[PDB]
């Protein structure tokens, strides 16, 4: 019907839907240079391999941005919207995981589909994240 | 034995240093400060005359009536040099405002004074580890290297080898632990 719509061609059409953002279209997701900064900020918080909250990420985001003054520290509410820009492209997923203090209480743990090998290529082209590593 | 210490730390923030910069440029607003007289400020020549009259005309006595509030002000720092400093502080409080007898309210502020004038994890882990590598060394010395190694060895609280160097220096200099050799580390 594609040759009716235009009045293994399609398997070629369907696999590029799935393979990309890690090799090429990562920078498509982060046209904002701060979105590049906030993406490395998540991985620096992943050293403490814990329930990666949006606050503990915001903790490491402030305490690094006071050391290197690349930008002003932004809001948590801004930090809410910017990580959702990272979300809709399909890079990082957010789930409401478990903490069992009072009830089944839902803090948000993130997870990234990128590796440091596919990170280090796209950051050496920008020496402004080079203070942050 | 020092009578009065002063924490004159800045601790920079907003809505403070802005007034600091504004007051430093407010006399740069005009070329001459002729407008310094319309405020609650005594002149220097009246101030030194009042101070010279009060220093040579008033011999205040510290009565027994201010006994009860002094005892409890001492035990809060105890829970004799501080007591000797605060009685001179209270008699200087009595020296001002033309008073010959000391009063009960005058020591309150004095203590507030010495309480507002003065307002561990690191070294603890440090020693902890030192002890450890000692133990595991059959008590032999911990190395600079192994120290730095186990100490950055934990991602959590980031002990930078420089910070490491510093705190180490502290304990050793604090005489808690001994380190020798420029190129090596001793527990």
């Amino acid at each position: 019907e594609i040759y009716e719509l235009e009045k293994l061609n399609y398997i070629a059409k369907v696999f590029s839907k799935f393979v990309n953002n890690n090799s090429t279209r990562t920078r498509i997701a982060k046209l904002n240079i701060q979105q590049k900064l906030i993406l490395c900020t998540i991985i620096q918080s992943l050293k403490l391999n814990s329930d990666a909250t949006i606050d503990e990420s915001f903790d490491h985001y402030i305490k690094a941005i006071t050391k290197t003054d690349t930008l002003a520290p932004l809001q948590r509410n801004e930090f809410l919207e910017i990580c959702t820009i990272l979300e809709t492209c399909g890079l990082v997923s957010i789930k409401k995981t478990k903490c069992k203090g009072k009830t089944k209480r839902f803090v948000d743990k993130i997870d990234v589909d990128l590796d440091m090998r596919e990170f280090y290529d796209e950051m050496t082209k920008i020496s402004i994240l080079k203070p942050f590593l | 034995r020092f009578d009065l210490v002063y924490l004159v730390l800045d601790k920079v923030d907003e809505k403070n240093d802005r007034e600091l910069a504004k007051h430093l440029t407010n006399l740069y607003l005009e070329d001459k400060p002729e407008h310094i007289s319309q405020d609650d400020v005594l002149p220097v020549e009246f101030l030194t005359m009042y101070i010279s009259y009060a220093k040579e005309h008033i011999h205040p006595i510290i009565t027994e009536a201010a006994k009860t509030e002094l005892v409890r002000a001492y035990v809060g720092m105890r829970k004799t040099r501080q007591l000797e400093s605060m009685i001179r502080l209270a008699e200087a409080h009595a020296k001002m405002k033309l008073k010959n007898v000391v009063e009960l309210e005058d020591v309150q502020e004095a203590v507030r004074l010495i309480r507002s004038a003065i307002k561990r994890k690191l070294q603890e882990d440090l020693s902890r580890e030192i002890m450890n590598v000692l133990k595991d060394q059959a008590s032999d010395s911990m190395s600079f290297n192994e120290l730095i190694k186990q100490i950055n060895e934990h991602s959590q609280d980031r002990v930078e080898s420089s910070d490491i160097q510093e705190a180490l220096s502290r304990l050793q200099q604090e005489d808690k632990v001994i380190v020798l050799g420029e190129g090596v580390r001793r527990s």
